[PDB]
């Protein structure tokens, strides 16, 4: 709708400097073949600024199959490196002075806080850096009037964080993933010898990826800059221990900020604690420093998207800008891509550091996210059980469940909503095999201890089945009227949705069903209507996001060849799309987007051309149903015929490897946050009567910025359940930016 | 239809009984041949007859294959017509002779072994070596002729086993004509 | 056929006591479901030796359900710890008396060089401690003389590998894919900020995870305690990292053994060198100690498939001992598992730090293992370009191709093959695209610096063709002389048997097929007869092994399930039985083993009395294509009907997917290391001129213990080319084992 207004005849010069973390290679991917596609001239940047001083060499023009081939890896290929000879104007001007022998009117930075501050001097320098070279006569003396004006756009580039502009900085999960790669595996080697490690990630400054971490693999205790230990804490801890080896934890890990700190700005090194309870509890204790493993790997699904979207969020944000507004800093909000001013976003980075610097930390905290505060309190009020005596009993009755199919971090959700039960006054009671065992009495009341260690496993435990209840509607009933359960919370996918949906009938049939009900989305497909995100499938799509890496491997081997992959998840081409983004599929077919033999010949025209370039290789991905005629054989059989001389192909259909492996750390952690405070609204309306009205049995889940309680009545209307998927869908705004990066 | 990679079968049964289009192999044919015969079929289910019929010969293509046809055309007809899928089975080759084999059987056997009593006569007072003295007999032109096995290395497929100048193939443009 | 006598009435103890390494979970599995098979009983003992001194609580009978589920798991489910309260008689009496108490009169450790010296004592002592037992009265007089005999076994398990009476022990495959895991990531932040890293492995004795890591990602340097650094290596490294930027390598992988040291016992520490580079090159560096993230994690599969099998060969052992026959130690040599004395086993082990500690470091490496010589020979000899004008050129042209299917760790097997060439004196001719382009003429001559940081890439590069060189042998023939060629080495599967044998018989005819040529498995379907392993094999086993524990994960969260897994791999079932065996499949139908719809009826019912048992899973991998008849789809069918009210079932058919991903450290090596010794076979054979005959064409691979070369000819007798495999296949002989372990 917007690909008409393409800025043409200009040219962007792109660079890296600072942390280089994953997905910055994707992301310069985006801005290149979007450059091209609005009509101007990409120039590439090596060594980031110190590229820029010198030149020459170091400044090339990118062609499509340039950045081709670049998406599925960490680090930079641009290059990165901290130049000092621009810190200054004496140099500043070597560096401006080489744009303009290029005609470089526009520029694109990808680093950190103090790259991104870099280009908003140069930015306002430019008037002035002209007066020079125009005066000293270097460069031509007309120049100094066509490049007058000098547009700028910043990037959220590092794994730190550190960044208040943007929830999440492109590196972020990346680097959760290898944080929580290195320990899922160092878990086995102290589940063995029983013993305790201390781990120490990154971020000098913001204590970020020590807190997400740590709540993903259910850690025991850690420290971070922004909300130090309340003095007192060196016995608080050992307590812990002590009780996690008379409870039989024969485990402990301890999660330590690269800049952890106490009360006072007094640090708190990783060792000062190794010393601390192996010198008061006695405890075998290792700790290691987790090396440079966490800015590099391959870059996360999670990652690819957002550095795709914000490459191109700034190409657009770049020709969109006027000679007088404001550095933009392109940053994923809430869902949607905005941009946001420089300055104004770099103040917030800086304050956090100035809260903590006097001792103001509790200002600090909520100044980093409105999101930390939330995860702190979940973690905290969830990593530590008030003696037995000390809570307030409720008596009441709350029952969790799996219904719908087996989703990895689906054992998280049921973690948190135990422990945030228990701990909330009470008593739980887990129904296994989902509603088949609901009805057959497979109920049994589970404890804290019992929970343990299961943030970390996938699949599930307390099994799950789409069996629907809607038949059932007796043995269920009669079972809740000889268990005391008052509360219910569901786990699962649109089976679940049905599930509720049904219940609520047999209210003026069956008196027992009349309590509280809340479904939280737990699927691979993602079709829950009523929110844009489910548990378990940021996990499939990074599971095949990766395993088209592996397929564009023998592709690229073998020179002119053609991949044809059937992701699964029913209707919903969520799944096919988000993973065709992420892996660069040059086309997915999904339901939503209806195709007739012409767009599916328009397409291998273009996969003809591109068996000229450099990439002789060929990826297109289709939903597991999203055409009743054209099936994964059919695409196969006609692009055969149809290449035929020019190339070859193959088909696979992605088995449930998918939906298996262990859960990923986005789910890790919305198993756990979302489904917490699915169960306060259980408790604060469980207080009320301390059920009928058609919304007392909602669905929890990520709408706008935050999540929202919808009751499942009014889910009704934006939802279709001849193809069991939700009427609106927000990812569909990708459409157009997912294909004009195919050509 | 059956009958390895020689489309006679599918050719002359498609002609005999009126079908829109027989895709034989030894006929080349894209995604476009086959779409600008949908056109064709959906103009058709305007008239009186609202009727289709076309037939596959048993191994055309390897990637268009009987499921491929039909699933083309069920979802290009949608709205319009529509369509089922059938594979003769080795029903075709098993009832009882038809009058012309009764005879061709009968005929062109006798002159088979006539060829060999009188190719026993000839060398009798006066051995085998020759190219002449394995031939087959079968119809050509007007007659029938004995072509010895070697010169017919020449005209012949042996990778699909389909002889490679067929003349049933000069009724291809017409058989067509006559499906509109 | 051997499991006719069995054993019974006696019982036997399994524990783990040191360094808790991968696979041991997937060992003692082997030893329970063997042990019983045997008919006997078997207890588990818990934290290790601590266990048996302790008792009660610390010993239970194991079921077949209890060794379920922890195959694929790191560290010990037993659990490990250090006891020592044993290593007194006083406390060694404690642990005698309570073996009694239940009965048990043969025992399996599975530790290192101290643990198992542990019970060789103990099974001196033993007639000893029941005199005393008997003597003091605490237990039955009778006892005296039913259990005077004692049998005990030892088995290879600890990351160290500092055991030369096994090649590989259960861990080394595993921390070495930990390594190699946190290094290819470390790559990437590197080889952006063009900086040098310096890595600390495992080992504080034995130098192996040091030296085939480093093998692996083509390092720069390499430390090991028993090859330390020639007196002057402070200059000869900076020699290197100087050049490797002059050669523009922004990048710089230093390794380091835990335990490195120079021609003098003087350590050398991974700071004393992080000093010596940035204090005398001024390069940025970095120096990690990868964390115990090395003796954690997921096993491997060959540590799985080892293990399975060392745990069994273990049982036998045991029963299969006499009372005066030494104690055993079950090891995998060549690639068969052969028991060993255990005292003389310590004995080599004991022997390699007696040289190093007497600066006889030249005896110690061919103390350690026969193959270590040749490896750390290989790396250097690979690692260190001698000046261009030192190196006696042999004016001689060998060109290198990849012909076949892309297998992973393909490329690995072309650096060595470039190097070892060139450093041999031999010029380079690198031919693409296989044969298809042999014969178009995609042949060009690289360079050293050329094929250099391909260890660690998967897929091809100089492509790769199943395409035979038949039909085109004059378009090759013509090329061929364009060049003057005079060897050429070939990458591939099946497909390069073909090629060999073709142009072979060839040569009377187009006599440019004259000259050496030798052909080094390279397929993921381990079908290239005349080697029992191929290059890229042990990736694709690697990437199917995780997947099916990513499908049991589906399997297990919805109770009562079957699934149908159909790997790849021509006729050739090496795949699918090394993956059924190392993700423990209920069974798997591969080709070479025929079977009636009653073998599979016959199974049916085992996996019906499994849906009554805890593991209510149940997984089944067929061959690609093993039966005609029976397809993927027949096996589903069947199954489905037949269970029908007792299980559920899906099927799933892996995709290339199996050979795509980066190559595992296995294959890095083999692709190097095997790929060498076929290049000097060639410099060997072609200084022999200073061609026509059977043994001028070879296929060089594994055989018994080594590799060998085994002229094309004399392979036709023992290979099937109707179904592409061979003849005689050696994992055959694990069918009988793998059944009754998965039962
Ligand atoms: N105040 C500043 N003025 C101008 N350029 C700056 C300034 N601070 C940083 N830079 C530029 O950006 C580079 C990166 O600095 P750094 O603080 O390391 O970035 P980051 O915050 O991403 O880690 C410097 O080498 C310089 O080129
Ligand atoms: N002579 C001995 N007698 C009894 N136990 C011993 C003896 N030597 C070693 N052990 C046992 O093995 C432990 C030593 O660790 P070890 O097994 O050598 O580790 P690793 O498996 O890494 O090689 C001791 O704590 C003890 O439990």
């Amino acid at each position: 709708f917007l690909e008409h207004l393409s800025g043409a005849g200009k040219a962007i010069g792109v660079l890296t400097s600072g942390g280089d973390a994953q997905g910055m290679n994707a992301a310069v991917r985006a801005v290149v073949r979007m450059g091209i596609y609005v009509g101007a001239k990409v120039y590439f940047i090596y060594e980031g600024y110190q590229g820029m001083v010198d030149g020459g060499s170091n400044i090339a023009e990118a062609d499509w199959e340039s950045v081709s081939s670049i998406l599925q890896v960490g680090g930079t290929i641009i290059g990165s490196a901290r130049c000092q000879a621009f810190r200054t104007r004496e140099g500043r001007l070597k560096a401006a002075c080489n744009l303009l022998q290029r005609g470089i009117t526009n520029l694109c930075v990808i680093g950190g806080d103090g790259s991104l501050t870099g280009a908003n001097l140069f930015r306002k320098e430019w008037s002035g850096l002209l007066e020079e070279l125009a005066r000293n006569g270097q460069i031509d003396k007309e120049a100094v009037q066509k490049y007058a004006y000098l547009n700028v756009v910043g990037m959220v580039g590092s794994i730190d964080n550190d960044f208040c502009g943007t929830d999440m900085t492109i590196g972020t999960d990346s680097a959760l993933h290898r944080i929580i790669e290195v320990v899922d595996a160092i878990m086995t080697t102290a589940q063995s010898h029983q013993r305790t490690f201390v781990l120490e990630v990154m971020g000098r400054h913001c204590g970020y990826l020590a807190l997400v971490s740590a709540l993903a693999c259910g850690a025991d205790w850690v420290f971070l800059p922004e909300s130090p230990p309340e003095e007192g804490w060196e016995e608080q801890m050992c307590v812990k221990l002590s009780e996690n080896r008379a409870r039989k934890k024969r485990l402990n890990i301890i999660i330590v900020a690269e800049g952890a700190i106490d009360t006072q700005n007094k640090p708190i090194t990783s060792e000062k604690i190794k010393e601390l309870v192996v010198t008061q509890l006695g405890y075998d204790t290792r700790v290691t420093i987790l090396g440079h493993v966490q800015r590099g790997g391959t870059p996360s699904a999670f990652d690819r998207i957002l550095a795709s979207r914000m490459g191109v969020e700034a190409v657009i944000a770049l020709l969109e800008a006027t000679p007088d507004t404001p550095a933009c800093v392109v940053s994923l909000n809430g869902n949607h891509a905005v941009r946001l001013p420089l300055m104004e976003c770099v103040q917030m980075t800086q304050d956090v550091q100035k809260a903590m610097d006097e001792r103001r930390f509790q200002d600090a905290v909520r100044l980093r996210g409105r999101s930390f505060a939330g995860n702190l309190n979940t973690y905290k009020r969830l990593a530590i059980k008030l003696p037995d005596d000390q809570i307030p009993k409720t008596n009441c009755n709350v029952a969790v469940i799996n219904v719908g199919a087996p989703a990895a971090g689906m054992n998280a959700a049921v973690r948190s909503a135990v422990r945030v039960g228990i701990a909330d006054g009470h008593r739980m009671l887990a129904i296994y095999d989902g509603f088949d065992g609901f009805a057959k009495g497979q109920i049994k009341e589970i404890g804290w201890t019992d929970v343990g260690g299961w943030t970390g496993q996938g699949g599930s435990i307390l099994g799950t089945k789409r069996v629907l209840p809607g038949k059932y509607l007796e043995e269920i009933a009669t079972q809740m009227r000889t268990h005391s359960i008052n509360a219910l919370l569901i786990i699962g996918g649109f089976e679940a949705y049905l599930g509720l949906l049904e219940l609520s009938a047999a209210r003026e049939k069956h008196e027992e069903f009349c309590v509280p009900m809340v479904m939280v989305p737990a699927t691979v497909s993602n079709n829950v209507p009523g929110s844009d995100f489910s548990i378990g499938a940021d996990t499939a799509l990074n599971t095949i996001t990766d395993t088209c890496d592996r397929i564009k491997q023998s592709a690229s081997g073998t020179k002119r060849r053609v991949f044809i992959i059937e992701t699964m998840g029913g209707y919903c081409g969520y799944l096919a799309n988000m993973g065709g983004l992420a892996a660069g599929a040059d086309a997915a077919y999904i339901f939503e987007e209806p195709f007739d033999i012409r767009d599916l010949q328009s397409n291998v025209e273009h996969l003809t051309e591109k068996m000229k370039t450099t990439i002789q290789r060929g990826l297109v991905l289709r939903n597991e149903s999203c055409s009743e005629n054209y099936t994964t054989d059919f695409i196969y059989q006609l692009y055969s015929e149809e290449g035929k001389g020019v190339f070859d192909c193959r088909k696979n259909v992605l088995g449930h490897m998918q939906q298996g492996g262990a859960p990923s750390p986005f789910d890790r952690n919305f198993g756990t946050k979302i489904s917490a405070r699915a169960m306060e609204w259980i408790t604060a309306k469980l207080k009320e009567a301390r059920f009928t009205t058609d919304d007392s049995i909602c669905v929890l889940g990520i709408s706008k910025r935050n999540v929202i309680f919808q009751p499942v009545a009014e889910l009704k209307k934006q939802t279709d359940f001849e193809h069991r998927i939700p009427k609106e869908q927000w990812w569909l705004k990708l459409r157009p930016l997912m294909k004009i990066l195919a050509k | 239809t059956m009958g390895g990679y020689c489309g006679y079968l599918a050719n002359m049964g498609g002609l005999a009984a009126g079908a829109d289009a027989a895709y034989i192999f030894e006929e080349p044919f894209d995604i476009r041949d086959l779409q600008s015969n949908v056109e064709h079929l959906t103009e058709k289910m305007k008239t009186t007859i609202q009727r289709g019929l076309v037939l596959r010969n048993e191994s055309c293509s390897e990637n268009y294959t009987t499921d491929f046809i039909y699933q083309l055309y069920s979802e290009e007809g949608k709205g319009v017509f529509d369509c089922r899928k059938n594979v003769l089975g080795h029903m075709q080759q098993g009832g009882a002779p038809s009058p012309f084999d009764r005879n061709f059987g009968t005929k062109i056997s006798a002159r088979a072994m006539e060829w060999i009593t009188a190719k026993l006569k000839e060398a009798r007072g006066r051995k085998f070596t020759t190219d002449d003295s394995i031939c087959v007999l079968g119809i050509s032109k007007r007659n029938v002729i004995f072509q010895p096995v070697a010169e017919l290395k020449k005209q012949t497929d042996f990778e699909h086993r389909i002889p490679k100048e067929q003349w049933w193939l000069k009724l291809r443009p017409l058989m067509k004509i006559l499906a509109k």
